[PDB]
């Protein structure tokens, strides 16, 4: 009787929450932003397509200076190019051909990279022998890893499918913290502007803000109907958006607890694969399985440009930190960037 | 009169389905393959055939004169041989690209780099095999010597010096555009037949042996007549006595109406006879 | 088959000359035509000759100032050229048809 | 541990020919481009030859173009420079030399050792005017390096290296494109300039902070360094 | 307009594209088999018998194959990473039969997949010596789990090996229609499944997947070519 | 089912610990998110692009 106790007190809690939630509730993001001008239709063409990979591209990140970005394809390389001149700077082999994630240091010296083979291999660019070497392989976790982030150049978060992230101290090898209340495969992860609190998305339809130094769940956020594969902060970190396979985005609030706005389409649908902001915070970008991107207006909920001219299925999608570009790369073995 | 009627039916026939195959593949990008980079080829040889050859062949036969002075009749048949020979060569060139893909799957042989060097040698073999097309063409004044004909006619027609060089020339020639091709295409359709030879797959892989087969006949047809008299008249050198000259015309103007209708159905058989082809080709 | 022409040479203005083309290697019952080749000029029609010899045709160039004949006893055909011109210096040839146009070696008049 | 070690030089008889070579011990010799630099008795340094990667480029200097050449061995991890119609001014000590080219990277970082070899026009002019500076230990010394073309390209990046040769041993890369300092060098010094007026800004001297410094411009081929700037107590 | 340094910069792109040329020309000439089946299945010991990744060779074609085993229950994640793969051998340990239903369940969920909607299946009805021996023994019968074999009779166009009994011979073909049941109901032409009878001991198994992908990739090159 | 019981104790801590945040309004959110998306719109360049001469990308 005591577990049918605890679990009357925590619907009681939860029903309690859902009250709290909605007692804050005086307005619509919809209802506030009517008398905002709207953006107008949006035409961002084709500057460069880069062509190198074999098999389909399955992440990429763009580096802290807006011109290198590191891109993952399943064939088993990592691409490192130079956006400018579309130069392939890198080529670094994989230890196996199954990766699905991709991060590139805020510094620039190293690239981290995971997959099926449940380890996240860290990789140094900057040696004294002019090769890649494989610095290390972090290997903790019991599922297939599905997001990298690095924090500095030691320490990194680590989402994984056996519904767990971790945070990785990379001098030693063992994970200082592990995040551990999801209970489905979490799929992605975004770290805020100050990197002191991430937020993460899993395949239960719910997403979970988790605080970096302490190591408890702070917030919980339910709105969706599948399971959220991309999750991106605004670039204030006081708000995110979600895309699942219900092919709706949503954009949750940290301060009010709730969610804030749907972006959705009737002739829409297919699942949401990646999502960013621009550098403002209006331009969501999000792309789709039907093989083109879109630009949702982020104070209206209106459609504002479509990026098409990709064959295949949009993986992965990425924003510079200037703001002048939008990287976006297909299972077509194709990067094209965007402005 | 009833050639003049079939050579305007089969000339706006080829014209349009070799432009929709063009425009097809060029509007649409998920039909760049590799695969149609011969299909693409054989559709600008056909147009080539059927805007070089025909409305000459009509014009120059229901007039029995040629026009163009010295140097179109230097120009003129060159581009004719040059285009017909590319349309057979290209033919036999699809014939072993599908033994390729068929009877040897797994040596993945097919690249679009072969497709390219592929292309590139039917071109110049071409070209250099049709040189003395250009060499030897000279315009001529034939006198018939009987008592009804009573009028001169320029003709645009070889003038050889020697007997053994327009011999070995033309027996070169009609081994080059279609003994070798048939050989190749007979050989390449005949082990693609011994190979696609539970029910339902079989029933519709059995199918794809017989339009192969159709395709083969229909080159194997088409292009006999005018070959077997080309080295009738130019080797062993009949249809020289003027019996009767305007017969000759008449069967040598009907052996050229199966190549050029050959170049019109050409898109029929190797695009719009397969549902996938019809799929893709309405989304453009 | 074999043609072989006969007669040629430098003869000054004005005079006459006569050419042979000897055929043989063919049927004797077809049409042999002459034809010239100025050095640097393209190639022209001068006469023919029918199947038997009984019909003759010329250009206009040379119309009623060349005669053309042929011999079916050695099978020859001769053409005799009157009141030359200076503009008429050529190679000459003996052509007939047989799948195309076959020629002989051609020889040299000069005015 | 990362070293170039060559070998073949000693006494030739003018007009001959011989052969030198160095060899690679501890990096990834295939992706490295690489050079031969000498340097005369007691004289500044020069550029002499020029392999790429996979040797798809090879450049000479103007004054060895045709009698010497240069080539790599891969596999052997081995670079060879062989030289004919040896005169009386190829008396020098030779430096072989690596460099890597691509986006942020850091050429002519590491260098040999010296062999020394005894025998018995459109450029870009760059200028030291200086010879010595009096030094104190513990004072900022700027040392200039002035250019005749401009070498600030139009994508940013100003070509010009700054080296260090202390008395007794090969050179060391100081900074590379004008500001930006290599792997290993203290913090101390400094780069600055613009177009054609460079300055190389030494912060509290030390005393292994002495010997001749040498710019150099990669903007075109040939490489033309300075005269150098000795630092004497 | 491009100076030193970048000319060396696109040299290095190039070199880096060569390799990458070479690299494209070893992988396009192999083929990947997504590997799978149950706990009981046998399906490592077909594969130490010819670990994530295994290689191997039939003649001078080279055959990549993965069992992806490392992760919990939930398969419906991963998947999408192999829907280019070449087959899906699927090994079922044809012996238990309380464990039958749900190797069926599992062969009807990968084959109404969303991406697998392409891909063929290679199916080893694996430890065929032990269901010979248990119909032999006749202590376990099969209508106490499936009763429609009180109704079955095994077909005359069957290939009956040396020796067998007809009770044998009933007992496979019944498990062979129960899966081909599934198979033939969707996804016509798409993609086709490949039922072998396999023992523990059995060593032709290199060349049934040989024969079965060359079969695979003939439909494949009938479907590209607009030729089917 | 012991575990049972320790899993479903620290999920009702969870809940309660999640349930005493502090919620602001969330016409308040909405009007901060607004303000700072409408501060920052000078420096975007997709959203009001820059001329070629300043892209990068030309
Ligand atoms: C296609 O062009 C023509 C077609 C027919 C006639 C014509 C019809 C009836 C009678 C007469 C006639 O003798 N008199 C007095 C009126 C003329 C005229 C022209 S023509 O004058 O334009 N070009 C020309 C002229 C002379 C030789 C050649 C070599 C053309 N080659 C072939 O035949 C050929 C042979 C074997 C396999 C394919 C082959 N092939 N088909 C297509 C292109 N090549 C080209």
């Amino acid at each position: 009787s005591e577990l049918d106790q605890l679990r009357q007190e925590a619907e009681q809690l939860k029903n309690q929450i859902r009250d709290a939630r909605k007692a804050c509730a005086d307005a619509t993001l919809s209802q506030i932003t009517n008398n905002i001008d709207p953006v107008g239709r949006i035409q961002m063409r084709t500057r460069r397509t880069l062509r190198g990979h074999l098999a389909k591209i399955y992440a990429m990140h763009w580096g802290t200076d807006s011109r290198l970005l590191v891109s993952a394809s399943q064939d088993g390389k990592l691409i490192i190019w130079d956006s400018y001149t579309t130069n392939k700077v890198h080529a670094i082999p994989l230890r196996s051909s199954w990766v699905m994630t991709c991060a590139y240091a805020p510094s620039g010296n190293y690239v981290a990279c995971g997959g099926l083979d449940n380890i996240c291999s860290i990789y140094n660019l900057k040696t004294r022998e002019g090769n890649v070497r494989v610095s290390r392989e972090l290997a903790g976790h019991t599922g297939y890893l599905s997001c990298c982030r690095f924090l500095d150049d030691n320490q990194i978060v680590t989402s994984s499918g056996d519904t767990t992230c971790a945070l990785w101290d990379i001098e030693t090898g063992q994970q200082t913290t592990t995040f551990t209340g999801h209970t489905g495969d979490v799929m992605s992860l975004s770290l805020a502007p100050d990197t002191r609190l991430f937020v993460s998305g899993a395949c239960d339809a719910s997403a979970k803000l988790w605080d970096v130094r302490e190591g408890m769940c702070r917030q919980t956020f339910t709105g969706h109907e599948s399971d959220i594969n991309a999750i991106c902060f605004f670039p204030n970190g006081n708000a995110f958006a979600t895309g699942s396979d219900d092919a709706t985005c949503r954009l949750f609030d940290l301060r009010a607890d709730q969610e804030l706005m749907t972006y959705s389409h009737d002739n829409i649908i297919c699942g949401i694969t990646s999502v960013s902001f621009s550098k403002s915070g209006r331009l969501l970008l999000a792309g789709y399985d039907d093989f083109n991107c879109n630009v949702w207006d982020a104070l209206k909920a209106d459609r504002a440009g479509v990026l098409a001219g990709h064959d295949n299925r949009v993986s992965c999608l990425g924003v510079t930190d200037d703001g002048m570009a939008v990287a976006t790369g297909s299972w077509d073995s194709f990067l094209k960037i965007w402005n | 009169w009833v050639l003049i009627a079939g050579y305007i039916i089969v000339f706006v026939v080829a014209l349009i389905g070799n432009v929709l195959v063009c425009v097809a593949v060029w509007k649409n990008h998920h039909m760049r393959t590799v695969t149609n980079y011969f299909i693409v080829n054989l559709s600008l040889a056909d147009v080539l055939v059927t805007i070089t050859c025909l409305p000459a062949t009509l014009v120059v036969d229901i007039t029995e004169t040629w026009f163009f002075g010295q140097s179109l009749c230097k120009v003129i048949p060159y581009l004719q041989t040059v285009s017909v020979s590319v349309s057979v060569l290209t033919l036999s060139c699809i014939a072993l690209d599908r033994w390729y893909a068929i009877c040897h799957p797994l040596m993945f042989k097919s690249t679009a780099k072969r497709a390219r060097n592929s292309i590139v040698i039917i071109w110049i073999v071409s070209c250099i095999i049709m040189i003395p097309q250009a060499i030897v063409m000279e315009c001529s004044t034939v006198f018939p010597g009987l008592a009804n004909k009573t009028t001169l006619f320029t003709v645009c027609d070889e003038r050889w010096g020697g007997e053994i060089y327009p011999k070995m020339y033309h027996i070169c020639f009609f081994l080059v555009t279609y003994m070798a091709p048939l050989c190749l295409m007979v050989l390449a359709y005949l082990q693609i037949f011994r190979k696609l030879w539970e029910i339902k797959q079989i029933r519709a892989r059995r199918k794809t042996a017989r339009m192969l087969m159709v395709v083969l006949l229909v080159f194997a047809i088409c292009y006999l007549p005018i070959s077997i008299l080309n080295v009738l008249k130019r080797v062993f050198g009949m249809f020289a006595h003027t019996e009767d000259r305007e017969t000759v015309y008449a069967w040598f103007t009907f052996s050229h109406w199966l190549v050029y209708a050959n170049s019109a159905a050409n898109p029929i058989i190797y695009n719009f006879l397969s549902g996938k082809f019809r799929e893709e080709f309405k989304a453009a | 088959v074999q043609l072989v022409e006969s007669g040629g040479g430098l003869v000054q203005a004005g005079g006459s000359l006569r050419l042979s083309c000897a055929a043989s290697g063919f049927p004797v019952g077809r049409v042999m035509y002459w034809y010239r080749q100025a050095p640097g000029k393209e190639r022209e029609w001068v006469a023919a000759i029918s199947s038997h010899g009984d019909m003759t045709a010329y250009a206009d160039s040379v119309k009623g100032r060349f005669t053309i004949s042929r011999d079916n006893a050695k099978n020859t055909v001769y053409l005799q050229m009157n009141s030359l011109k200076p503009e008429d210096t050529a190679v000459y040839y003996c052509e007939v048809y047989v799948g195309y146009f076959y020629h002989g070696q051609g020889t040299q008049v000069t005015v | 541990d990362v070293q170039l070690v060559e070998s073949g030089g000693g006494l030739v008889q003018p007009g001959g020919s011989r052969k030198l070579s160095c060899s690679a011990s501890g990096f990834a010799f295939s992706s490295f481009g690489m050079h031969w630099v000498r340097q005369a008795p007691e004289k500044g340094l020069e550029w002499v030859a020029y392999i790429s990667s996979g040797s798809g480029t090879i450049y000479y200097a103007d004054t060895v173009k045709g009698r010497f050449t240069i080539s790599r061995d891969d596999p052997k991890n081995t670079l060879f420079l062989q030289m004919t119609s040896l005169r009386s001014e190829d008396t020098a000590m030779y430096y072989c030399v690596r460099s890597i080219y691509y986006y942020g990277s850091s050429p002519f970082d590491f260098w040999g050792q010296g062999t020394t070899l005894t025998v018995s026009g459109s450029d870009i002019v760059m200028t030291q005017a200086t010879s010595s500076v009096p030094v104190t230990p513990g004072e900022s010394v700027s040392i200039s390096c002035r250019s005749s073309k401009s070498l600030l390209h139009s994508n940013g990046n100003t070509y010009l290296y700054w080296f260090l040769q202390r008395p007794g041993q090969s050179p060391q890369l100081l900074i590379y494109r004008m500001s930006n300092l290599a792997s290993g060098v203290p913090d101390r010094f400094s780069g600055s300039g613009s177009g054609t007026a460079f300055t190389l800004t030494i912060s509290r001297l030390e005393a292994e902070d002495v010997g001749v410094y040498y710019c150099m411009q990669h903007l075109e081929y040939p490489l033309t360094f300075g005269a150098g700037t000795k630092l004497e107590l | 307009t491009l100076s030193a340094e970048d000319k060396a910069a696109v040299e290095r792109s190039k070199m880096i594209e060569k390799q990458l040329q070479k690299d494209k020309q070893v992988y396009r000439r192999t083929l990947r088999l997504l590997l799978l089946g149950a706990d009981n299945s046998g399906k490592s010991t077909i594969v130490k018998q010819m670990i994530f990744e295994t290689k191997f060779q039939v003649d001078k074609v080279n055959f990549h194959m993965f069992d992806v085993g490392g992760q919990r229950d939930e398969r419906r994640k991963w998947i999408q990473c192999f829907n280019d793969v070449t087959a899906i051998i699927f090994v079922v340990d044809s012996s238990d039969y309380n464990r039958l239903q749900e190797a069926l369940n599992d062969f009807k969920s990968i084959w109404n997949n969303r991406w697998l909607r392409t891909i063929s299946v290679i199916l080893f009805l694996n430890k065929q010596d032990l269901l010979a021996e248990k119909v032999l023994a006749g202590k376990s019968k099969i209508e106490d789990y499936f009763p429609e074999f009180a109704r079955y009779t095994t077909p005359e166009d069957a290939t009956p090996e040396p020796g067998e009994d007809p009770r044998v011979t009933r007992a496979k073909y019944f498990i062979r229609k129960e899966f081909v049941d599934i198979s033939t109901a969707s996804g016509d032409g798409r993609h086709i499944c490949y039922p072998h009878f396999t023992c523990a001991v059995d060593t032709e198994n290199a060349r049934r997947i040989f024969n079965d992908c060359k079969d695979i990739i003939l439909q494949m090159n009938l479907r590209e070519y607009n030729l089917v | 089912n012991t575990a049972s019981i320790a899993q479903a104790r620290k999920l009702v801590e969870q809940l309660k610990m999640e349930a005493n945040i502090d919620r602001i309004k969330v016409s308040k959110a909405a009007a901060d998110l607004m303000a700072y998306c409408e501060a920052h719109a000078k420096e975007d360049p997709l959203l009001t692009p820059v001329p070629a001469s300043e892209n990068p990308f030309r």
